[PDB]
């Protein structure tokens, strides 16, 4: 397994997406994963390492552009919402 | 701004309002 | 005019104080808070 890279994860069969953390959360030994609300899997204990992950989906948002028309110009910004400058 | 008691999952969101709370 | 001024500056103290003791005192702000989000949370619910 790897860490804080988005991967393509594959957990038992639960099968999805997100970057991986080292988790506080205080699992107990029968339990096997949480959900917070709406199926949404937050955590997960690996079948192996018997350690426990949080599963945050890779950032994601909107994009849009600003131009000042199209007969003022053509240069044009684009704004990456609610996204830290560290991502393309 | 006390007395009120004001997170996103998968395609919600929040934009924020163009109008900051120290220019209203 | 010293009397009136009295009256008003005392009569502007009560608000914080009902403001402050009495909860519930901003019911109309708090329902367009707590409508507008319990109906994204059902939102969200009818995903699973
Ligand atoms: C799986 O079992 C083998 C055999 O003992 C061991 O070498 C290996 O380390 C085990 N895997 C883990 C993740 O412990
Ligand atoms: C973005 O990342 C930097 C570096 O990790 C961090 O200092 C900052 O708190 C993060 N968030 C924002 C909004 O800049």
């Amino acid at each position: 397994l790897v860490k804080n890279k988005c991967v393509n994860f594959n957990f038992n069969g639960l099968t999805g997406t997100g970057v991986l953390t080292e988790s506080n959360k205080k699992f107990l030994p029968f339990q096997q994963f949480g959900r917070d609300i709406a199926d949404t899997t937050d955590a997960v204990r690996d079948p192996q390492t018997l350690e426990i992950l949080d599963i945050t989906p890779c950032s994601f948002g909107g994009v849009s552009v600003i131009t000042p028309g199209t007969n003022t110009s053509n240069q044009v910004a684009v704004l990456y919402q609610d996204v830290n400058c560290t991502e393309v | 701004f006390n007395k009120v008691t004001l997170q996103k999952f998968n395609g919600l969101t929040v934009l924020p309002p163009l109008l900051t709370d120290e220019m209203i | 005019q010293k009397l009136i001024a009295n009256q008003f500056n005392s009569a502007i103290g009560k608000i914080q104080d009902s403001l402050s003791s009495t909860a519930s005192a901003l019911g109309k702000l708090q329902d367009v808070v707590n409508q507008n989000a319990q109906a994204l949370n059902t939102l969200v619910k009818q995903l699973s």
